[PDB]
RNA sequence: UAAGGAACUCGGCAAAAUGACCCCGUAACUUCGGGAGAAGGGGUGCUCUAUUAGGGUGCAAGCCCGAGAGAGCCGCAGUGAAUAGGCCCAGGCGACUGUUUAGCAAAAACACAGGUCUCUGCAAAACCGUAAGGUGACGUAUAGGGGCUGACGCCUGCCCGGU
RNA sequence: UCCCGGGCCUUGUACACACCGCCCGUCACACCACGAGAGUUUGUAACACCCGAAGUCGGUAGGGUAACCGGAGCCAGCCGCCGAAGGUGGGACAGAUAAUUGGGGUGAAGUCGUAACAAGGUAGCCGUAUCGGAAGGUGCGGCUGGAUCACCUCCU
RNA sequence: GGUGCAUUAGCUAGUUGGUAGGGUAAUGGCCUACCAAGGCAACGAUGCAUAGCCGACCUGAGAGGGUGAUCGGCCACACUGGGACUGAGACACGGCCCAGACUCCUACGGGAGGCAGCAGUAGGGAAUCUUCCGCAAUGGACGAAAGUCUGACGGAGCAACGCCGCGUGUAUGAAGAAGGUUUUCGGAUCGUAAAGUACUGUUGUUAGAGAAGAACAAGGAUAAGAGUAACUGCUUGUCCCUUGACGGUAUCUAACCAGAAAGCCACGGCUAACUACGUGCCAGCAGCCGCGGUAAUACGUAGGUGGCAAGCGUUGUCCGGAUUUAUUGGGCGUAAAGCGCGCGCAGGCGGUCUUUUAAGUCUGAUGUGAAAGCCCCCGGCUUAACCGGGGAGGGUCAUUGGAAACUGGAAGACUGGAGUGCAGAAGAGGAGAGUGGAAUUCCACGUGUAGCGGUGAAAUGCGUAGAUAUGUGGAGGAACACCAGUGGCGAAGGCGACUCUCUGGUCUGUAACUGACGCUGAGGCGCGAAAGCGUGGGGAGCAAACAGGAUUAGAUACCCUGGUAGUCCACGCCGUAAACGAUGAGUGCUAAGUGUUAGGGGGUUUCCGCCCCUUAGUGCUGCAGCUAACGCAUUAAGCACUCCGCCUGGGGA
């Protein structure tokens, strides 16, 4: 536009998105209001644990598991790795990361943390899965 | 209307280029003087002539072609317009293609081109690109 | 009338409570007029400055009217007696003011402004009377009589076989 | 002339698995987010009155009191203004929650029709009004982002 | 000078100014009495939300974008509110008083507290350290001085948290040890890596030597000074003596040992690096494209390889690539994107010349923009990191001196813009009043007999109560046959029978007149097809809704027979359209060819007519140029300047 137009209302440029709005808000007890913090993992105690279908045209059937975070949301995770040992009323920690087959599923639950372990008889990428050395 | 009269000497000459016009006619005014006569200074132009008249004069300039048809003048550019008004400190004087075109600057000791501005450590409006 | 404060009862029926003047302040909704005295609060006595500051009247004498303030004084209490709105939230019905069963029912009933259908060309139709004579009307379809509905807003669908 | 299979040219196409194509809307089921909702419940900043500690200031001081000339001055006590917190009232704003409800989105296989893409079998679309299970139909005005069917006019 | 929201338009009353006084270190509504009604705001007041500010840090070619931890400067706070005393300085972190919440001690009367100081504890969290040693150095408070105090500060401890340095051995050694892994079974690869021989000690273990950081102060002798009647004493100079937490730390030399010291991620493409076996749309992989359905270089494990290395990967946040908010550096015919159109306040921009001024503009000097940091030049740590010395850069900064071309201000001058005058012309431009002829419908009367009407076929319907057809007359309403034409007029919507009245604009010629009086134009005010709404009329044809007959598997449709609102008029609303040239307004420049509308000039000719030139419109074809292409092309979508409007993936919408 003409300079004297580009002056009386300057440009806005766009606002990004976060695609991990969980993972980047905090709580306050005293006050029961959310604070804006960012965090690369928060950790909660899971409340269902099952599998579902993904989209087409892939037909496996993908573990994951409902978890309450620390700060009230309660958001659905994905366990990687071959076999697992997540019971509902177990802690885990959760890191950011989406798949894509899984409609609602943004976040990845990393093995080795706490309450969940690594995985059985992993050779090779082990930091990943968080089986130790052999 | 009317809102650039040096505008339209530097879309005159570069209209005329492209249909390898050998000559062309417009208003004269004291500022096209200077502005024509620089250009007769490095051969970006073969000649000019000044027909006086009732209103204002007229001036016509001769366009300058190289043996078998090449333009000598490749663009003209206005910087300073109307609606954003430039100025250049001395050292801000800028060099139009690497030193083979010139500049036109308006400074406080008369119109004259980017290199004589430098020699003299003065600044100004920069007016026109000619390369 | 101690303490309680609707526990009474078909139902806060009856009673209690508010009540004057001056100042501050005031919601949803609205047909933009209202709602509204919404709600909720504050001040009032007497003495001195004081025939005040200032007004009405008169030629002047004088007479009448009387805000703000300051300082004080006295009571449990200062419109010290009598007289003088209780208020708010939500729904049904009727738009509203009005009328009604003299002597059991005052209302959601009747009326209403507005809507619509229909009859009437003037010796009008309609009505009273056996008739004469009248009202309608000393009017004339923007007028007159009858049936239904009832401010305002959005609307008023299908059936003409039967009467 | 028609029915079937095929060959050339042209026209339109939202088709390319190539019309046995593509594709629209209601209805039944499941999930998700958002709005309304008789109400309920947290919180923020103020405002108007009532009451008002400490304290500085102002007035008295009849009680106490070494310096200075009984006097002065001083102090305790009492009184007045201002005043934090507290109480009462009507509003403003922000979040959560709630029987139910409205449109929206996702789901290869369900039911109904076939509105659009070819002249899509009534050309399509735009504004508006009315009607209908649903895509949608019809009236009025407009556009070509129409192949079309006939005399004339301009350009090559 | 440095932030978001207009889906936050009014805010304020000691508020705004004045007069007199009070108070303060000091001016001042800072406070009080009186007087007046002012003050701020579309150049964004007020309100809501968020936030300590800066030097600087990260990224970036740069312009910019994000941040404000550590180090330095300023500010505010000290459990939460309020107040004052003492003092040069406080409304005071380890001071006081009152009120509130909490913890503790009470003999029930009352009392005592504040780690956002250094360590440390619980809690929250994905997440952050020792309840250590010294005043030896530097700086603080007190003292005349030794000296006392100093969780400031010097050091030490824990954590691969980051940056820097180098150690996990060197050289020679096979057509090539064994063993893995593959093989069309011959071979190939791990691999000169093994093993062998020869060598080294950075690191390790052991034992010996052992720094700088130290200047001091005080104390003792002197010497010289100012001051002295004289000392004591004071100031400066030189000698003597004295002090280390770190710590026996750093650092040397003596010997023995290849011995104690290598992991992490990828190998389909992006992107450097491929073969076997297992599984069989399962297990599973994934940043995107997408791999897996009994021969997977993509899943799992091996062999081999490739990137780094005391690391390596994943996640979260920021900049880049992103020209994806485009000042540098984009666009709006068909991809998102020109308001439906006009009149215009504020604002933005503005023809030619002369004189002057110096606000913008350019330039010199002075002051300042701290230190640290980036950058440049030197020097110390065995190198580097790191640390010193000097310099540079960094401002729409303040004072002052110059220049006058350009923009601005002032004074004049001109006519190519704009407007008036004078002479002509064309037009369905608008509002009001009246009139005309074809044609449809209805009504009355002659003539006349059996059908008419309708469809792809039919039927509903009309007709013997006499229709359709035909001749005559009457009533009423709506639209204007031929002319009629990519013809005309208007800002757009739009305007077509005729006459008159009242009115707006445009074009051509002249050069009399004024002398820049102009362009665009957010907010504002008006106009604005059709449908629709209110009140009063009118109603012939047509016709949503509706009814009947057909078609169809069905047909709430297309087709047929009827038909209400509406269409028409007056007044008042509504404010939309594929309101389209899908193309904002103004101005100038840039080949031609040919129709047509309204004018002007010249030549031929008595006219007519033909030709040429020219102004303003309206069409077609085409060069340069532009475009992704289609296409536009003097009526631009080409080349330029000014102003306004709008856009930034689709759905939700
Ligand atoms: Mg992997
Ligand atoms: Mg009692
Ligand atoms: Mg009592
Ligand atoms: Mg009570
Ligand atoms: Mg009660
Ligand atoms: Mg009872
Ligand atoms: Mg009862
Ligand atoms: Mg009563
Ligand atoms: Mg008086
Ligand atoms: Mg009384
Ligand atoms: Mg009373
Ligand atoms: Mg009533
Ligand atoms: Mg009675
Ligand atoms: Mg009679
Ligand atoms: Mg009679
Ligand atoms: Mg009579
Ligand atoms: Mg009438
Ligand atoms: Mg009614
Ligand atoms: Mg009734
Ligand atoms: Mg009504
Ligand atoms: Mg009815
Ligand atoms: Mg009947
Ligand atoms: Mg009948
Ligand atoms: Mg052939
Ligand atoms: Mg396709
Ligand atoms: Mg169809
Ligand atoms: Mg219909
Ligand atoms: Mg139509
Ligand atoms: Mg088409
Ligand atoms: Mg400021
Ligand atoms: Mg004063
Ligand atoms: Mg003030
Ligand atoms: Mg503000
Ligand atoms: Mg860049
Ligand atoms: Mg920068
Ligand atoms: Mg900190
Ligand atoms: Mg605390
Ligand atoms: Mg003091
Ligand atoms: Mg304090
Ligand atoms: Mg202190
Ligand atoms: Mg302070
Ligand atoms: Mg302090
Ligand atoms: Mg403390
Ligand atoms: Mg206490
Ligand atoms: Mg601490
Ligand atoms: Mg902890
Ligand atoms: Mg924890
Ligand atoms: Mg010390
Ligand atoms: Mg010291
Ligand atoms: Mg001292
Ligand atoms: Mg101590
Ligand atoms: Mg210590
Ligand atoms: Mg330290
Ligand atoms: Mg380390
Ligand atoms: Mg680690
Ligand atoms: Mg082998
Ligand atoms: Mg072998
Ligand atoms: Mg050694
Ligand atoms: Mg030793
Ligand atoms: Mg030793
Ligand atoms: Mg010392
Ligand atoms: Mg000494
Ligand atoms: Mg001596
Ligand atoms: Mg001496
Ligand atoms: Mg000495
Ligand atoms: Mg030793
Ligand atoms: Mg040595
Ligand atoms: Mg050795
Ligand atoms: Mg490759
Ligand atoms: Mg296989
Ligand atoms: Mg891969
Ligand atoms: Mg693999
Ligand atoms: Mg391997
Ligand atoms: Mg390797
Ligand atoms: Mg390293
Ligand atoms: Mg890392
Ligand atoms: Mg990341
Ligand atoms: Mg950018
Ligand atoms: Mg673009
Ligand atoms: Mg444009
Ligand atoms: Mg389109
Ligand atoms: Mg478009
Ligand atoms: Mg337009
Ligand atoms: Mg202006
Ligand atoms: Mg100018
Ligand atoms: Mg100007
Ligand atoms: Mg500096
Ligand atoms: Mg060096
Ligand atoms: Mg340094
Ligand atoms: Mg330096
Ligand atoms: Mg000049
Ligand atoms: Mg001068
Ligand atoms: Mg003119
Ligand atoms: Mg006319
Ligand atoms: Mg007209
Ligand atoms: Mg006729
Ligand atoms: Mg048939
Ligand atoms: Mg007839
Ligand atoms: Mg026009
Ligand atoms: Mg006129
Ligand atoms: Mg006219
Ligand atoms: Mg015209
Ligand atoms: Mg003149
Ligand atoms: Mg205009
Ligand atoms: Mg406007
Ligand atoms: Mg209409
Ligand atoms: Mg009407
Ligand atoms: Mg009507
Ligand atoms: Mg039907
Ligand atoms: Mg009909
Ligand atoms: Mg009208
Ligand atoms: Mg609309
Ligand atoms: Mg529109
Ligand atoms: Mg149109
Ligand atoms: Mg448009
Ligand atoms: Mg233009
Ligand atoms: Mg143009
Ligand atoms: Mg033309
Ligand atoms: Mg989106
Ligand atoms: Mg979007």
């Amino acid at each position: 536009p003409t300079i004297n137009q580009l002056v009386r209302k300057p440009r806005q440029s766009k606002i990004k998105k976060s695609t991990s709005p969980a993972l980047n808000k905090g709580l306050n007890s005293f006050k029961r209001e959310l604070t804006d913090v960012n965090s690369p993992q928060k950790r909660g105690v899971c409340t269902r644990v099952g599998t579902m279908t993904p989209k087409k045209p892939n037909s496996a059937l993908r573990k994951y598991a409902r978890v309450r975070l620390s700060n009230g949301i309660e958001v659905t995770a994905y366990i990687p790795g071959i076999g697992h040992n997540l019971q509902e009323h177990s802690v885990v920690l959760i890191r950011g990361g989406r798949v894509k087959d899984l409609p609602g599923v943004r976040y990845h639950i990393v093995r080795g943390a706490l309450d969940t372990a690594g995985v059985e008889n992993r050779g090779q990428s082990r930091s990943k899965y968080g089986t130790k050395k052999p | 209307v009317m809102t650039d009269p040096i505008a339209d000497f530097l879309t005159r000459i570069r209209n005329a280029n492209m249909v390898k016009h050998d000559k062309l006619e417009l208003p004269a005014s004291k500022i096209k003087k200077e502005i024509a006569e620089i250009l007769k200074r490095e051969g970006f132009i073969r000649d000019v002539e000044y027909i006086e008249d009732d209103n204002a004069g007229t001036i016509r300039v001769f366009l300058k072609y190289g043996a078998t048809g090449e333009r000598v003048i490749t663009g003209l550019k206005r910087i300073s317009k109307p609606g954003l008004r430039v100025y250049a400190k001395s050292t801000e004087v800028p060099k139009v293609l690497n030193g083979l075109g010139i500049a036109i600057v308006s400074t406080s000791q008369g119109v004259l081109t980017d290199k004589e501005a430098r020699a003299k450590q003065v600044g100004g409006e920069v007016l026109a690109y000619v390369w």
